[PDB]
């Protein structure tokens, strides 16, 4: 009974840890999108900047 | 020879030789007489029963720890709790073995000093040094920088240290521990209809915290979910049958540490004096601090603590650092392992108080170079 | 004892699934840090650019 | 063999051997002793980080220049830096290599003298050579005349050449420079409500100046500019996050330069110091020293300067007279470029302070005709 009583604690602890750890990994790719989003925005900005020194 | 490290902490006294990887004793430190008058004739009955032999016979008994938050009121019981340490649960003379104890910070000098007096009169040992509790557990973990929170079961402390340079100025010792989250525990059970009252009771309301307390990661949301669902109640059986029920008690005891105003303390939770403790350092060397939270002591075995403490950290701290909180799974033993470790060093040989310089001092010398 | 055994192997099986995924946060962190070192060094470099312009 | 053309400096020490483009080593000259306790046993811990190491342990330490205003205040500090820099950033024995050294004009003797003592008694040189840090400055333009305004960390000194004969009566050394900009500058930041008082944060706040602060072209137009729009108020952030805002402090800080009375200084700006300095020339060279007027040294790195001070000089010079004002991109190692030139020459390789004249006539040898 000792055995089983530390293996569901075991059990649930280790349940819990994953959860949280999806979340964060989750929230931290969000955060790489946006911030892969703000680099590309600022290239095609100097893109186009480029384009138009071609003229130059 | 080999080095005694003892380490007397307030509610289990965790001893060994220097060099190993757990204590070889570990045994709760009360010291408790008889209260009933005794008919039975050649019994053999003691006077007082110490150590893990009381926590049998503690039935009839009146347990009393000597140690009540970090400082040590109560001389005669300590020495019989070191003196049975040294002879029964080791078996080895004192009088060939250098000892390393364990002291809180910001303790009172004249418990130290009658620490190293007793050490060197009674017990007569070759030498002995005195160690705070939380640079061990920093050396458990084999870093040399990082914020040690040493939540033990008397008192809870909490040392900032970066590149082997203690900061003596930032040093938070708050006084909300094991204890009185074991008394608010008997206090809120009351609630329910169970009443534990004597001394003895409060090593069963402390084995049903140890047992089924936890750490709710959102206070408000586990206080919502357990007034309407009952997937929470968990049942345990008392030492005589009588099966009780925990509902929403299991994690409103441990949710005093990060809300000390349950039990009336003032002060503010352990998840808000790890940030001050850490706004206090200097400018520069508070991303390291940041990113090496330690934890340590008994009391941060709660499942779930170092999920809330983080993202309370998380939330107090600037957007940018990164909050890492070290929870090693030999959190309860850290402090002692890093005794052995420090007493295994050639560099710390020459650290000892030896005898013959404690002769020429007296007692004083603890305070001294020697520290 | 079946009990005990088949809780003892979720359990080591969760115990292994949270090292994986703690694996995976830490690579994903690590790219993240690769990507603001990135940010960090494009910003520094059109800073440099505006301020040899701005001086010749 | 090679020589070693090193450049003392107040700030950043440059070093690297004669005959390159760029110093080998560049690194802050700060010796940091520890100042807390430290309690980690057998961490390695030193006495004094010197050099480049210290400022990455500055969280812990208390740095302290050597050298205030060009003059060397503290030789022991001093010497430490020379070995560090010989030793550990080269790794060339001096017993091997001449050296040249770089020293402000008009500094007191015995600072050159106990330098030259060092050098030849310490780290036993075969022979070494002090040479003006303006005319080093004049050598890498590749320039032959011309008034070099070196406007270093510790002191601003302004000396005019023509065709290779230097005017000794128009030098016009002033101690503003970078070190008075920074303290400047964190004194008003206070303003905001950011205090930054610990030695070790003086670094932030140079690091800030360095990064942000620019020189307007016209002072009352972004004064008024500044505080009505918020196109200027740039955001920083601090080595722990707190991300800080920079208004009108931005164009405030260098401006300085421009009007020492800011900082309580009387002396005009050098604005104006180098057109008192080409007024003191002879009558016939001011046309050339007008056309030719160089900028050096770390200061005059801010963005925007090189034409705040033409107008200016446009201003007070005459209307026929054409202003130009050489600033090369490498401004900062301009004045090691320099020597480094000059140490390559064959016509110069006759002119080193040979050991054995040491030997004859002491440390007083300097001011001889081996200057
Ligand atoms: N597994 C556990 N879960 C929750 N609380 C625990 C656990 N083990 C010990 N504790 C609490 O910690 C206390 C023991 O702390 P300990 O680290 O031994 O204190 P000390 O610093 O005096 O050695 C006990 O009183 C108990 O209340
Ligand atoms: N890019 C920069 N922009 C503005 N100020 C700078 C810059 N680089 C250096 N400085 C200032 O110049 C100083 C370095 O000057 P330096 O030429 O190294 O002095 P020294 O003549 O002693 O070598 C630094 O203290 C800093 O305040
Ligand atoms: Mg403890
Ligand atoms: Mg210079």
């Amino acid at each position: 009974s000792d055995k089983l009583k530390e293996a569901e604690t075991r059990a649930e602890f280790a349940e819990r840890s994953v959860t949280k750890l999806e979340k964060s990994i989750d929230d931290l790719e969000d955060e790489l999108y946006a911030q892969k989003l703000k680099y590309k925005a600022i290239s095609e900005e100097l893109d186009h900047a480029l384009n138009d020194m071609t003229s130059i | 020879t080999t080095a005694l490290v003892c380490d007397n902490g307030s509610g289990l006294v965790k001893a060994g030789f220097a060099g190993d990887d757990a204590p070889r004793a570990v045994f709760p430190s009360i010291v408790g007489r008889p209260r009933h008058q005794g008919v039975m004739v050649g019994m053999g009955q003691k006077d007082s029963y110490v150590g893990d032999e009381a926590q049998s016979k503690r039935g009839i008994l009146t347990l009393k720890y000597p140690i009540e938050h970090g400082i040590i009121t109560n001389w005669d019981d300590m020495e019989k709790i070191w003196h049975h340490t040294f002879y029964n649960e080791l078996r080895v003379a004192p009088e060939e073995h250098p000892t390393l104890l364990t002291e809180a910070p910001l303790n009172p000098k004249a418990n130290r000093e009658k620490m190293t007096q007793i050490m060197f009169e009674t017990f007569n040992v070759p030498a002995m040094y005195v160690a705070i509790q939380a640079v061990l557990s920093l050396y458990a973990s084999g870093r040399t920088t990082g914020i040690v929170l040493d939540s033990g079961d008397g008192v809870t402390h909490n040392v900032p240290i970066y590149e082997g340079y203690a900061l003596p100025h930032a040093i938070m010792r708050l006084d909300l521990a094991g204890r009185d989250l074991t008394d608010y525990l008997m206090k809120i059970l009351t609630e329910r209809g169970y009443s534990f009252v004597t001394t003895a009771e409060r090593e069963i309301v402390r084995d049903i915290k140890e047992k089924l307390c936890y750490v709710a990661l959102d206070f408000e949301n586990e206080m919502a979910t357990a007034a309407s669902s009952s997937s929470l109640e968990k049942s345990y059986e008392l030492p005589d049958g009588q099966v009780i029920t925990i509902g929403n008690e299991r994690f409103r005891c441990p949710e005093t540490l990060f809300q000390p105003s349950f039990i009336g303390m003032e002060s503010a939770g352990i998840h808000e004096t790890t940030y001050n403790s850490i706004m206090k350092c200097d400018i520069d060397i508070r991303k390291d601090l940041y990113a090496n939270n330690v934890l340590s002591g008994g009391t941060t075995m709660y499942p779930g603590i170092a999920d809330r403490m983080q993202k309370e950290i998380t939330a107090l701290a600037p957007s940018t650092m990164k909050i890492k909180i070290i929870a090693p799974p030999e959190r309860k033993y850290s402090v002692w392992i890093g005794g052995s470790i420090l007493a295994s060093l050639s560099t710390f040989q020459q650290m000892w108080i030896s005898k013959q310089e404690y002769d020429e001092a007296g007692p004083s010398i603890v305070h001294r170079k020697c520290f």
